[PDB]
RNA sequence: GCAGUCUGA
DNA sequence: CGCCGCGTCAGACTGCA
DNA sequence: AGTCTGACGCGGCG
């Protein structure tokens, strides 16, 4: 027939890490490889939502570049630390955690005043280091639910962080030869997922795919 | 060779008197004949397709 | 006759089989490099970029 | 054709022996992808002579280097063709220019 | 010459347009030079050769 | 599967014993009744001998005390 | 000389570059930031790097 | 949030019989390109499409040949049938007949007259016979499938027999010939964030224009089932 | 098998 | 003054005993 | 052996 196409018959998922995985589909007709791993790719990275850090005012900094004793990170470190914080937040679309944590050493994100909706994926994710023994550092965090990046510099004493909104951190994938009976114009697809923790890889594989599934629903013919 | 003489011997049947020396396309090459042209040495029978 | 397994006993035959491959002049040692056969559909050798 | 040539495509195609070239003006009385009858002019034609010109064009034969030699009219019924005009274009050549 | 010719066609006098790659979609970082250049193919085909 | 034989030519430190020894086992796996000590991964004999170089699996000295225990065994299978 | 051009593009840098100056939790938000456009190639960047 | 806006085919415009262009809105920010380059894709390499796969003139033994009286060689002839467009309803295969005689050209309107085959352009010369007693008279066996496939594999078709006189013509199926999109920013009722897709089509005639976006889409859409349930 | 010619890298 | 050397691989076509 | 010859290199080396 005309219009019954090769439907990937392996799929082998190689799990590297409890967050990274590559999925091997195979065979894809030719070119469908760069169409399904693109279009995946795309949403994958840019139109998958969840939920991430967008803003955060520490007691007493008044702009990215002052400086606060007892840290050993600048601020402009412990912004990089809130932005990888993977949290997931069930029933709000915006929470505003706080993390008051005085004395030495690390201040993991297990030290985050807890709310019974909002879950941190990684509790030794951690976020500053505080040095003098008096030191104490007091944030309000703002946790908000969204789609894709959105840089700061977009969005323009609180302190605005870059929200990676998506699970997904890296998707990557090429499309190698594949072969069905002397047929070598095959592709197979390898995907290769890394999400934050919030969502495992495969499911990220599966939400996009029904996110793009859904946006087709209007034109296809069942 | 005394094997094969018992081979044929077997299924019945010895080789003829003729070789096979007849013209073959070379290997990958594959195309249509668009022309023969057959020349006989005067004095030589002239087959049906002459 | 090529049948379709004869495809599949190659696939087998060329497996962790190398060849030689070389470019005259072979001026130096390097001249001649065993790689492992990738097989391909058309009538050309493929040789990687860094070689 | 080439879109960029040097104007040296039309002598070349020409003075080679591929095109077959109009001896003498005329009307083409004929054309068939192997032949072309052009009826000469009047002011032409030799006193005592039938006035046709008969180009037998070259059909698939075989080159040295065992490429195709093929020789298809140019020229359209009824047409006027001066002298030295391309009348079937050779191997490699379009509408009288070479194009390699 | 060239530039007003192509200026007379409503081309990009530059010379080098936009592209886009077929596979992903999206645009090429610099503008490449696109144009029709006369092709030839030599007689070293590769079904003699192999 | 094998691309490069740098672990197996520490074991064995010479590449020109490397080949007699992958060979010299290689050929007790092909036309040998022998069978291999590593897992046999759809391999071929060249690269299950490589892979049991570079495992500590086989060497010269342990393929000459091999190859002796089983001459002598098989000498004393003679009633 | 195909390798040595794209590495030499990709290593290279701009100075109002698209998405200059921000700050990134790594390579891996780099490449994203690439991918999904929000930064150029070239972009003079604080990335944290192990 | 987790919410998205799904396009509806707003509109469609037939510039031309062979061009148009089809919108698709509104889309969410950031699927337009996605959508418009895997629809872009899928339809530039899948569709399916009518075309001329064997040829049998009367006269003629192989495509190396000249009939007397035609102007064109009958490699000539082929090539021109290569590009005949045309459309079945309800079959996979048919086989045109061609008749014609006298001096003038044969173009697809003299092909014999099939009910449930339409030539979308009848002004296509075929050939021109230059002999008020030339006559060509060719049997075209048009076929449906989908993308390139050359007479050379062909030839891999060793049913019983082929007869000599049977030409086999290159079969290019798919009938997009372009496929240019643009997302450009439309609204809704009060938005601003939502883009609109508009995919220039040129295609040689026999498919329908919002025919090939629902079939792009339904190949896609049936491609990332694999993916939905990820097994 | 050889000689001549041409060509390719 | 006579003798010894003067890159490699490859494809094609003739004519020759 | 008569050529209605060819020669028409070069650079070391012994």
């Amino acid at each position: 027939s005309v219009t019954e196409f090769l439907k990937p018959r392996l799929v082998d998922i190689e799990q590297v890490s409890s967050t990274h995985a590559k999925v091997t589909l195979e065979p894809l007709e030719r070119g469908f490889g760069h169409t399904l791993g693109n279009a995946l790719r795309r949403i994958l990275l840019s139109s998958m939502p969840g939920c991430a850090v967008t803003e955060v005012e520490i007691d007493g900094v008044l702009h990215e570049y002052s400086t606060k004793e007892g840290v050993q990170e600048d601020i402009l470190e412990i912004l990089l630390n809130l932005k990888g914080l993977a949290v997931r937040v069930q029933g709000k679309d915006e929470v505003i955690l706080t993390l008051n944590k005085s004395g030495i050493g690390p201040v993991t994100a297990a030290d985050i005043t807890h709310d019974g909706d909002v879950e941190i994926v990684k509790p030794q994710h951690v976020i500053c280091h505080l040095t003098d023994e008096n030191a104490s550092i007091s944030m309000r965090i703002k946790v908000q639910r969204g789609r894709g990046y959105v840089p700061a510099s977009t969005r323009i004493g609180r302190l605005l962080v870059d929200a990676c909104y998506s699970p997904v951190e890296r998707i990557a994938y090429n499309v190698e030869a594949a072969r069905v009976e002397q047929r070598t114009d095959l592709d197979k697809l390898v995907i290769e997922m890394e999400t934050n923790g919030t969502i495992d890889p495969e499911e990220a594989i599966r939400r996009a795919a029904t996110i793009l599934a859904e946006q087709l629903e209007a034109f296809v013919d069942l | 060779t005394p094997e094969e003489k018992l081979l044929r011997a077997i299924f019945g049947e010895k080789a003829s008197d003729v070789k096979d020396s007849s013209l073959r396309v070379p290997n990958g090459v594959s195309g249509t004949v668009i022309d023969v042209q057959v020349f006989t040495r005067d004095g030589v029978e002239k087959d049906k397709r002459a | 006759r090529e049948e379709a397994v004869v495809w599949d006993i190659l696939d087998e035959v060329i497996r962790e089989h190398p060849v030689l491959l070389n470019r005259a002049p072979t001026l130096h040692r390097l001249g001649i490099q065993a790689f492992e056969p990738v097989l391909i559909e058309g009538k050309a050798i493929q040789l990687h970029p860094l070689v | 054709k080439p879109l960029v040539g040097t104007g040296m495509e039309r002598a070349v195609a020409v003075d080679s022996g591929v095109t077959a070239v109009a001896k003498r003006g005329g009307v083409v009385q004929y054309v068939d992808a192997s032949r072309i009858v052009i009826k000469v002019n009047e002011d032409e034609m030799y006193p005592g002579e039938a006035g046709i010109d008969i180009y037998n064009l070259t059909k698939y034969t075989r080159s040295n280097q065992n490429t195709c030699i093929n020789q298809m009219p140019c020229v359209s019924l009824g047409e006027p063709v001066e002298r030295g005009d391309v009348l079937a274009d050779g191997p490699s050549t379009d509408l009288g220019e070479l194009a390699l | 010459e060239i530039k007003e010719l192509l200026k007379l066609g409503d081309l990009p006098t530059s010379g080098q347009i936009r592209l886009y790659d077929g596979r992903t979609g999206e645009q090429f970082e610099r503008p490449v030079t696109v144009g029709y250049m006369y092709m030839l193919k030599l007689n070293h085909l590769v079904d003699d050769k192999m | 599967a094998r691309v490069t034989v740098q672990d197996a030519v520490e074991k064995i430190g010479n590449r020109f014993d490397l080949v007699l020894v992958a060979a010299r086992r290689a050929r007790q796996m092909q036309v040998g009744g022998k069978d291999p000590l590593v897992p046999e991964e759809n391999d071929k004999t060249t690269v299950i001998a490589l892979r049991e170089i570079e495992e500590g699996l086989i060497n010269n000295q342990i393929l000459d005390v091999r190859e002796r225990q089983e001459q002598q065994e098989q000498e004393a299978a003679e009633l | 000389q195909d390798v040595v051009l794209g590495l030499y593009y990709m290593t290279r840098d701009c100075v109002n570059a698209k998405g200059e100056g921000m700050v990134l939790t790594g390579p891996k938000e780099a490449e994203r930031l690439y991918r999904s456009g929000l930064a150029s190639l070239h972009a003079r960047v604080k990335v944290r790097i192990t």
